[PDB]
């Protein structure tokens, strides 16, 4: 499950709503730990 | 890693356990030519 | 819809931190203006943080959440002014301003 | 560039004034003309705007029906007529011009900025 918001909500350009800023709980080198990771996705790669 | 240890391979790679049934004895190998050589 | 402090003060050379906040801001840009008695206000910062060339390096902005901030580093006596935040309502159809924050240099 | 406004007027309540704003140094059309009020001791109050090309307007709810905005492109001039004046309306009335369209390709966006300002017209009601 990925938690997303708009990358640049203050935008009227054609890119408004095209890039989303999402957070993950990722695995890491050790099995006992998780990473909180922020990354950008294009709208077409995610589904609500 | 700062008690609190990790295996050294975790830094770069997965590790496979050698099968206990397979020997590491260096048995002699001969190299033979194919016909024409 | 925009609220900012009635005043701030710095001694000369100190940084001013002038804030403005409101509900529509997370989705709308803020603009900041410097007004002195006798003149129409002049923009200092646009699109939250950008400085439009004729404005010196002492000025910059930033934003987070519902709050937008104008910071002036190294404030001098000539920077005593009423600073205003400008934005828009949530619909983007009406333009709104804060009441103005007086920055005095002491 | 320059925005040239009409001079000061003093009126009694119920009266009206006209605040002109002439463009010089840029094309009159292609930008919106905004009006901002500043009562003595007060901050900047947006009143509304007029599109100098189409004649269309956008008013703040406080002025819609009290203030009429118009224009005449042949003289590159915007106008704001303030009617039914009250003593509450003593203020300096400013005209301003925003930035042009920000084309990405075939787009407009209309982000709003002021910066091009007239000096303001003082209107006193008493
Ligand atoms: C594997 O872990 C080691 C231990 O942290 C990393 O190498 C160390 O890098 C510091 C940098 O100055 C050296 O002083 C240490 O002596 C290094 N240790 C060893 C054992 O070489 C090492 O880079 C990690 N490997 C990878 C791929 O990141
Ligand atoms: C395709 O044509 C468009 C025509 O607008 C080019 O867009 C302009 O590129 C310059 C380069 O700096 C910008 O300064 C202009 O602002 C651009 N126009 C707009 C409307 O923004 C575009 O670069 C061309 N693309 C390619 C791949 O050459
Ligand atoms: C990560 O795990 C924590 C555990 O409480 C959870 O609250 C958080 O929402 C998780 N984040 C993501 C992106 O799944």
């Amino acid at each position: 499950t990925l938690q997303c918001t708009n990358y640049a909500p203050k935008l009227r350009s054609m890119m408004r709503g095209e890039i989303k800023n999402c957070s993950f709980n990722m695995t890491t080198e050790l099995r006992d730990k998780k990473q909180k990771v922020y990354s950008l996705f294009y709208r077409l790669d995610v589904v609500q | 890693i700062n008690k609190e240890y990790r295996l050294i391979n975790c830094n770069t790679s997965a590790i496979t356990q050698a099968c206990p049934k397979v020997s590491f004895e260096p048995i002699p190998i001969h190299y033979c030519a194919p016909a024409g050589f | 819809e925009l609220t900012q402090p009635p005043s701030v003060s710095v001694s000369p050379g100190q940084t001013a931190r002038i804030t403005c906040s409101g509900d529509a801001l997370p989705k709308q840009y803020a603009y900041w203006y410097q007004q002195k008695p006798g003149q129409a206000p002049v923009l200092v910062i646009y699109k939250d943080s950008e400085r439009p060339s004729g404005i010196p390096e002492r000025f910059s902005g930033s934003s987070s959440g519902t709050t937008v901030t104008l910071t002036i580093s190294g404030v001098q006596a000539e920077d005593e002014a009423d600073y205003y935040c400008q934005s828009a309502d949530s619909s983007g159809t009406y333009v709104v301003f804060g009441g103005g924050t007086k920055l005095t240099v002491l | 560039v320059q925005l040239v406004q009409s001079g000061a007027e003093v009126k009694k309540p119920g009266a009206s004034v006209k605040v002109s704003c002439k463009a010089s140094g840029y094309t009159f059309t292609g930008y919106y003309m905004h009006w901002v009020r500043q009562a003595p001791g007060q901050g900047l109050e947006w009143m509304g705007w007029i599109n100098p090309n189409s004649g269309g307007t956008n008013y703040a709810q406080k002025f819609q029906g009290r203030v009429t905005m118009t224009r005449d492109t042949s003289i590159s001039t915007a106008y704001m007529e303030l009617s039914r004046l009250r003593s509450d309306d003593t203020a300096v009335y400013y005209c301003a011009r925003d930035r042009g369209r920000e084309w990405e390709l075939e787009s407009y966006y209309y982000y709003y900025y002021m910066d091009v300002w007239g000096k303001g017209t003082t209107v006193t009601v008493s």
